[PDB]
């Protein structure tokens, strides 16, 4: 797996170069908002416990016919699962988001988790609300208008770990349609 | 309507790009140089000359708020052509109802 | 490039017949007129200006294509309408001579449609003040010539659509 | 003899035109943007959404283009019970003010070819307004939630097009709510009846 | 603006900048926060820098507003303030841009064709930039004052 | 045809819908009960069209202009009086390519 | 035609036809039906005419019609009536749309390198066309020949 | 400078074509045509190529486009390779 | 004139003159009886054409003549006569000469240049000329005010 | 634009090595046809004229495209012809000496058959008129340098397809 | 053809609105590297012909394309490619100085990926010789100058790719 740092090396061997003074500015600026990165992750893994929650059964009371008999959310096993690969995936979106690169996010969650869900069964238009929630969730936590649960935070400009953080569930939301 | 009702924002945004200045002109001192008192040369301009009245009085005025705001005699001319067609063609089917 | 008499001529050769009686009906309604239109023609270059002037403002300068981010903000993009929209008053002023609306497909309707979208200009709002501007041209010339002018408008209209 | 032999004429030459075929600059055959899917016949809804919604006039122009196409098989998913809660009010002839930005999400200023994403991820704002996230890895080029199928398709203004599984609806759309009943109070005295009174805010009474 | 002509002026010659354009380019970015507090000022000034530059333009052309002129009536009237603040506001782009680059592909290219065909005099509207002109050097230093006003008879010279 | 004169203004009346709401009795009813229709007819009694109306192109003539290379579309008259005949033919021609009879 | 005539040469130069010009639409379009009834005339007559043509090109010229010469044998001659036909038929043609074009965008631009190329001497078909419009005046009047005169010599005039 | 000075009809330099373009503009179109030249039998002269492709300026994009037609020729495709669209500064 | 013109045509396309352009020279000498009496019924008309030209010219452009006008006073209003006075003549000799080519280089050509450089408004002495056409057309039967308008209304057509 | 010997030089070239046995195999074989080749191009050109007028007269001279609405009809359009096979005749001679096709396709074959597309020039006349005048070129010439001369004419036949 | 502060007025304008705070605090930014930008366009044009050299001594010296048959192999293809590597570090400097690459697609990139194709040009071979000319840049101009300065090469190199 890589991070920001190394998917600038893997970039810059593909050219035969040194790490020279043109990318580094890239990554001196990635280190300067290091401290806003890590006030990001942070308000997505306070809430990530109830986060989870919050948007599998925000995919129930959409489609309700996973919790009718027959479905996919109908058996209580077949529940517990559900809330486990809901935050499963956010730990492999926070990784992402520490990282700064989606090599992790492609290569451990998504790797294979198209035929998983069509091998399980599982709806997967259904498995796209449960991601795109934590989408609209941690856009909302990172740049702090949830609406219920704000956070104190030194003032200033996130947009940019909004749409990093949108980005990862894309990424996710896209391999397993 | 639901493109009459796109003309009616379009007539909302109209204003708004020009209410700084509308209001910014209204406590100007405009004064012309002639058309107001008669005891200055307006010529024909003491009133209007000769057929430059229009048909309407309006198409005779310019504006931005005006011109795009007698465009509503054009699309609501076609809405009320096909609707009032709705009321006495629900007459043929209304009436010819009873009778059957 | 042919008039009412050289596509009268010119189709009726390209058989190689000679004029039979059936075709003169063209030329005797295109040369009874023939006065018609040269009056339409007449009032038309005396009141181009004016006639541009009167289909802007009963037409896209309502809009909002006149607004900044519409098409037509700018100076040299304003001008450029009143320039473009003299071609359509003029070229129809020549369909409306020779009877044809040949000059304007082969001088105006051609890579007319694949430009404008080039430079992304508003198809749209280009055939309504064609058609505004159809609509003043009837004003001046009278109901038949209008009809006659407003016979090559809707033309370029439907090809540049 | 050299495998990549190369253009040109007289001495240094390699025995093959200029061009490859005698001419230097070629005139382009691509259609445009909206008739290239036109003739692919699976762009059909989408085609007919431009034209309806007024957007097919912006991705006429001949800016460098990257749409992202969905087809109607996508707009044939768009029947999900958690998508159809936020699309569906869409389907009424009024909405079509947010049918522009939704489809306008799809349009991205450039030529972002899927060889130009070699394990790249890059964002960019649509002409709708918003930023969207192009990620390129593992040969999988993704816009937003599109996983896109067909690789590019090449346009007449340098445009690329891409044909994408699903919709990409904009970051923060929110979907028109239902036409409803305008609501009046009833009574009056229900309602200062309902208004905290000043000696109620210093908890002088109840 | 400066950086971008002296860029395609040296574009063209098929060679890189010189010391004179370079030398310029360095000596326009070390200008830059004088440029901003001058285009700051005209930017919160436009209520009374239009509608007293329209105050003078109807002072000395009441043709223009009397009835018959173009500005007649209280429609034309707030129309003819909305062009003096289109042509305030493109001086505030040509100031930061330091050059009339701005100004010239807007409101200046082809004006002569806007307004003869709107019926507009445009030796009025000419008028009314130079009002605005007094009203604008009148808000600042001599030394920003032989800027704000040089950008208005720059276009005062290419609207005749 | 309307040959229906067996069925007067009174077709789909159907008079058995019964609704016993209980033991009690049947509540005969007459209820027309139209199907999903949709009446599949095109050019109806009105023209429903307000304007935005500039619809109207010729079709295409091949390479050429459109309003054609003349001679392909309908002369009638004289031929001529010597005419010699073809003896080759070479297929009959296109739209002809741009320059008409008056080039 | 010669309203095309006008509209081409009022379209090169950006204007619209002036007064001169609509003088010579006008004129022309009210003269209409003259020629009209003028080329019924001659397309009665073009068994007529070229029959007589046939006449005095031969014998002013036996060289052509002897063996040896271009016109020798019959389907050398029966193409040699169709070539008067032709131009009879090109006349009615330049008769009616009043100008030179249709005798000139046909039959006149390149006819030397026609006929070069066929061995037809170009002279004798100089003397072709001027014992053509020696044919036409025997069945016409007075009247009308001198309209259609100045038809034919243009032919002359371009085939040298 | 550029074509739109204030010329128009009735003025000293002959009415001629106007084109929009900006100051040393920097759009060009990629055009496409034939132009049969249909003055070559009189003339005589060498022939030369009439098919041709080639990237013409914005700033006479028109005069050409106006001038193909002039002489007969027909556009088979033109673009707009270099350039924005929409685009009040930069033109340039 | 027609026939200078027709020359210059014919001149530059190294041809002779076409029966098009020799039957309207003919069309042309026949029609100059009828000319010369059109023209004379304008020449000693200016004292009303003139002076009846400046009557609606003020009463529909009282701004030119009002205080602040180009022309007011006793001294500009002569001269506001001048040019009407001016470009009727122009009209008599484009009559005469069948064609604006006499108004097309007096006159006409850089007209905007003369008018812009003297402050004047172009438009102004448009109206003007027009006001002088309805007094011509007046004077004329229906004949002949479809010609002596029609100089009228093209000296309007260039002068805007 | 090469001959034999350009197109045997470059080939030897863009290898970097030298003249070989092998190369200069074939530029032996070229100047022993050199003296067949001139005299080819000597005839040819003295009956240049004879040759284009024996070639339409037997291929397409009385052929409906001849007759009104035939493409070749009017006088300009037959006179485009003769200058038109003009050049396949002096093009072709020009293969015949340099002894390499490459000037064909460099200045007549790009954009031929799409530009007689776009006239409306009909392909097929084009290519009997070529071969009718490849079989008079074979009468003056002979047999040998008329299947040198003639192998370039199908060279253009083939590629103007 | 924007710079940076182009790009900005335009955004700003194509809504109609002012240069509120967020489009003058881009402008702040780019006037702070006004400084860094004029010294490293001063070095690159100093060392233009020594940064070429550097980079195809690096890159495509010695490899194949050099030698015979290779892409670059004779006199006249050798200098169509110091020719054609002076566009690319001349075009960069100009976006490095401009900071925004509208000038490099609009003077450079269109019609180039075509053009390569065309010609046969080795893309690979052309891209790795940019990578290697945005290596030498950065020993020029510094660290952050070459992250400037290099970040116009690789927008050359992915759409010519
Ligand atoms: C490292 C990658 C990784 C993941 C992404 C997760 C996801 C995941 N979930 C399940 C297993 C399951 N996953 C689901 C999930 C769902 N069904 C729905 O309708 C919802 C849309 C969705 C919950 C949000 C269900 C219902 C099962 C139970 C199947 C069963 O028990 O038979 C399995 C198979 C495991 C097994 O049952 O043995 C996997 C791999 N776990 C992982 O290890
Ligand atoms: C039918 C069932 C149903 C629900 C249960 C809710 C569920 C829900 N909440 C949000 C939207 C959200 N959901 C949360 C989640 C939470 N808020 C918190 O503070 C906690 C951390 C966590 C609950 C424990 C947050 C933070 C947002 C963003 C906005 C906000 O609430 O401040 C969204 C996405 C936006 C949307 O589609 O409306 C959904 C579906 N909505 C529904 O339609
Ligand atoms: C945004 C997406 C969207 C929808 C989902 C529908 C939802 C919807 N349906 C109705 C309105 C209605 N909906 C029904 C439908 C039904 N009633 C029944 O008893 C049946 C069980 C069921 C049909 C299968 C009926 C009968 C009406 C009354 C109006 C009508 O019949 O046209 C209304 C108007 C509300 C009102 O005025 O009361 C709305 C918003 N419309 C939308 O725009
Ligand atoms: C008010 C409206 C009304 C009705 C809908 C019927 C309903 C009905 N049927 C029967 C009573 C009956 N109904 C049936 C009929 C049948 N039984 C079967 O097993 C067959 C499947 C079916 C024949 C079709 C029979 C066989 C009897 C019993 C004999 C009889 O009473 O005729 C009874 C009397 C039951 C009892 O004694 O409690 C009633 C109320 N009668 C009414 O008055
Ligand atoms: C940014 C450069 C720029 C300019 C300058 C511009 C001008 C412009 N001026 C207009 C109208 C107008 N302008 C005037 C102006 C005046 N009347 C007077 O007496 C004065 C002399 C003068 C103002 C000082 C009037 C009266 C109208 C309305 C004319 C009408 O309604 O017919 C219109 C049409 C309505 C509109 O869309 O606003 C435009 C587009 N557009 C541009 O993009
Ligand atoms: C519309 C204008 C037009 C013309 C005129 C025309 C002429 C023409 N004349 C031809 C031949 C010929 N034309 C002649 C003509 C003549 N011998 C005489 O003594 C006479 C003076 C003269 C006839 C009046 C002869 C002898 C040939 C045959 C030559 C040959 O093939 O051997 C041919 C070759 C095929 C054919 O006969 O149709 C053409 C095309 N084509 C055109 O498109
Ligand atoms: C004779 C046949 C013919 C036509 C019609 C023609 C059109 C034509 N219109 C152009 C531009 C233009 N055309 C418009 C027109 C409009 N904007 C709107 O909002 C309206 C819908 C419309 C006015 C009706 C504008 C604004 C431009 C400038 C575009 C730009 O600067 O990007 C240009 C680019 C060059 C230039 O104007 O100098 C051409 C070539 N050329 C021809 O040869
Ligand atoms: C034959 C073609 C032709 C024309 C037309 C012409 C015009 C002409 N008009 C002039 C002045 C003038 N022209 C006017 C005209 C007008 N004031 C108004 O309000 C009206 C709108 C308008 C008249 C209807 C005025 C006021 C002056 C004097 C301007 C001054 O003194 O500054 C002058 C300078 C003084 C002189 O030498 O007469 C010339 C040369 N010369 C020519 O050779
Ligand atoms: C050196 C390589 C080369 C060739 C070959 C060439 C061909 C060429 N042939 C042309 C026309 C033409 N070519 C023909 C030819 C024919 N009609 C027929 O029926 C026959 C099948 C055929 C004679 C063999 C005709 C009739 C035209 C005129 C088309 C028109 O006026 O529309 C034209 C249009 C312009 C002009 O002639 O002045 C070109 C450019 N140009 C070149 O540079």
């Amino acid at each position: 797996m890589l991070d920001a740092f190394s998917r600038v090396v893997v970039n810059s061997d593909a050219k035969a170069a040194y790490v020279g003074g043109s990318d580094l500015q890239a990554l001196k600026s990635f280190i300067a908002d290091g401290n806003k990165r890590l006030d990001a992750v942070n308000s997505i893994v306070s809430n990530a416990s109830c986060m989870v929650s919050d948007a599998v059964s925000g995919m129930i009371c959409e489609n309700p016919g996973l919790i009718s008999p027959g479905g996919n959310c109908y058996t209580n096993r077949r529940m517990a699962a559900c809330l486990r690969d809901g935050e499963i995936i956010l730990r492999y979106v926070s990784y992402a988001l520490l990282a700064g690169d989606a090599s992790v996010l492609e290569d451990r969650c998504l790797n294979g988790l198209k035929e998983t869900y069509i091998a399980l069964g599982v709806p997967t238009n259904s498995s796209i609300r449960a991601v795109s929630i934590m989408k609209a969730q941690a856009v909302a936590f990172i740049t702090n208008t949830a609406t219920e649960r704000k956070m104190s935070f030194a003032a200033g400009d996130c947009t940019s770990l909004a749409s990093e953080v949108a980005s990862y569930f894309d990424r996710v939301g896209a391999a397993i349609s | 309507q639901i493109e009459l009702d796109a003309a009616y924002t379009s007539l909302a945004s109209s204003r708004a790009f020009l209410a700084p200045f509308a209001a910014m002109a209204a406590d100007m001192d405009i004064r012309p140089l002639y058309g107001k008192n008669p005891q200055v040369f307006a010529g024909q301009f003491l009133g209007v000359g000769a057929g430059q009245w229009g048909k309407t009085g309006a198409d005779t005025v310019r504006g931005r708020s005006r011109r795009v705001a007698a465009d509503i005699g054009v699309k609501e001319f076609q809405l009320e052509r096909v609707k009032q067609l709705v009321v006495d063609l629900q007459r043929a089917l209304a009436l010819e109802d009873a009778e059957a | 490039m042919q008039d009412a008499i050289t596509s009268v001529i010119n189709a009726a050769d390209v058989q190689g017949k000679y004029l039979d009686a059936n075709s003169v009906e063209k030329l005797r309604g295109y040369f009874q007129t023939g006065e018609l239109r040269v009056r339409a023609a007449a009032t038309i270059a005396a009141n181009a200006a004016t006639i541009i002037k009167e289909a802007v403002a009963k037409s896209l300068l309502y809009s909002d294509i006149t607004r900044p981010g519409g098409n037509m903000y700018t100076t040299r993009r304003y001008a450029a309408c009143i320039r473009d929209l003299d071609y359509y008053l003029r070229y129809a002023t020549y369909g409306m001579l020779a009877g044809d609306p040949s000059i304007l497909d082969e001088r105006v309707l051609n890579g007319l449609k694949e430009t404008y979208n080039s430079l992304g200009v508003p198809i749209g709002a280009t055939i309504q003040a064609i058609q505004a501007m159809k609509e003043v041209t009837g004003s001046l010339v009278g109901s038949d010539a209008g009809k006659e002018m407003g016979l090559y408008f809707d033309y370029i209209c439907s090809g540049l659509s | 003899r050299t495998a990549y032999p190369y253009t040109g004429s007289g001495y240094g030459s390699a025995g093959v035109p200029y061009g490859q075929d005698t001419y230097g600059y070629k005139a382009t055959t691509a259609k445009s943007i909206t008739e290239t899917a036109a003739q692919a016949g699976v762009f059909n809804t989408f085609v007919k959404l431009l034209n309806e919604s007024g957007v097919e006039k912006l991705v006429e122009q001949a800016g460098p283009y990257t749409v992202f196409a969905p087809t109607d098989d996508a707009f044939a998913a768009l029947l999900e019970p958690h998508s159809f809660n936020k699309l569906a009010t869409l389907l009424r002839p009024e909405n079509n003010d947010a049918l522009r930005k939704v489809l306008m999400h799809h349009v991205i200023p450039g030529a972002f070819t899927s060889a130009s994403l070699m394990d790249r991820a890059v964002t960019v704002k649509s002409l709708a307004g918003e930023p969207i996230s192009i990620m390129g890895l593992n040969k999988l080029v993704t816009a937003g939630t599109a996983k896109v199928v067909r690789a590019d398709v090449p346009c007449a203004n340098g445009c690329i097009i891409h044909a994408v599984s699903s919709v990409i609806i904009p970051p923060n759309y929110v979907p028109v709510p239902q036409p409803t009943k305008p609501v009046f109070p009833r009574s009056v005295i229900a309602e200062i009846a309902k208004l905290p009174t000043p000696r109620q805010a210093l908890g002088l009474d109840p | 603006s400066i950086v971008t002509k002296s860029i395609v002026n040296a574009d063209a010659e098929a060679r890189y900048l010189s010391p004179g354009e370079l030398d310029r380019i360095k000596s326009f970015v070390l200008s830059g926060q004088r440029r901003l507090r001058i285009a700051q000022t005209l930017t919160e000034n436009r209520e009374r820098i239009v509608k007293q530059g329209g105050q003078q333009l109807f002072q000395r052309r009441p043709d223009v507003v009397s009835p018959g002129g173009n500005a007649y009536g209280e429609e034309m009237t707030a129309t003819c303030l909305r062009d003096l603040d289109y042509y305030l506001r493109l001086v505030t782009y040509g100031i930061i841009a330091g050059d009339v680059t701005p100004i010239e592909e807007i409101g200046l290219v082809g004006v002569k064709e806007m307004y003869s065909a709107l019926g507009t005099p445009i030796s009025g509207v000419a008028e009314g930039i130079r009002c605005m002109k007094d009203v604008a050097c009148s808000l600042l230093s001599g030394e920003d004052a032989a800027e704000v006003g040089f950008y208005f008879d720059y276009t005062l010279a290419a609207m005749q | 045809d309307v040959v229906n004169a067996a069925y007067p203004k009174n077709i789909k009346n159907k008079a058995p819908v019964i609704s016993f709401d209980g033991k009690k009795g049947v509540k005969l009813e007459m209820v027309t009960l139209q199907t999903f229709a949709g009446d599949d007819s095109e050019d109806t009694l009105f023209d429903y069209s307000s304007g935005k109306f500039m619809p109207q192109k010729p079709a295409d003539m091949g390479i050429a202009w459109p309003s054609g290379d003349g001679r392909q579309a309908e002369m009638k008259g004289g031929k001529g009086s010597f005419n010699q005949p073809d003896l080759r033919k070479y297929g009959p021609f296109p739209d002809f390519l741009k320059r008409s009879m008056d080039l | 035609s010669l309203v095309t005539q006008v509209i081409l040469s009022a379209d090169d130069e950006l204007r619209y036809p002036t007064a001169g010009e609509l003088e010579t639409i006008s004129s022309y379009l009210k003269t209409g039906e003259y020629r009209i009834r003028l080329i019924s005339i001659l397309q009665g007559k073009e068994q007529e005419i070229i029959r007589l043509a046939s006449k005095k090109i031969f014998q002013l010229h036996p060289e052509y019609i002897a063996p040896g010469g271009n016109a020798s044998g019959a389907r050398q001659r029966a193409l040699c009536l169709r070539d008067y036909g032709w131009y009879l038929r090109l006349i009615t043609y330049a008769i009616l749309a009043g100008d030179k074009e249709p005798l000139e965008k046909i039959g006149i631009i390149g006819v030397r390198e026609m006929y070069n190329s066929l061995g037809v001497p170009i002279i004798g078909m100089i003397d072709a066309i001027k014992c053509l419009k020696e044919a036409t005046v025997e069945v016409i009047s007075q009247e009308e020949e001198d309209f259609v005169a100045p038809y034919y010599d243009y032919i002359i005039q371009g085939m040298s | 400078a550029y074509d739109m000075d204030g010329t128009g009809a009735g003025s000293l330099e002959p009415r001629g074509i106007k084109s929009s373009a900006v100051e040393k503009d920097s759009r060009c179109f990629k055009v496409t045509f034939v132009l049969p030249s249909q003055s070559r039998l009189y003339t005589f002269r060498e022939l030369q190529n009439v098919y041709t492709t080639k990237m013409v300026p914005f700033s006479s994009w028109y005069a050409e486009q106006q001038r193909i037609q002039k002489m007969g020729g027909k556009i088979l495709k033109v673009e707009l390779v270099a350039g924005g669209q929409m685009r009040s500064v930069g033109n340039q």
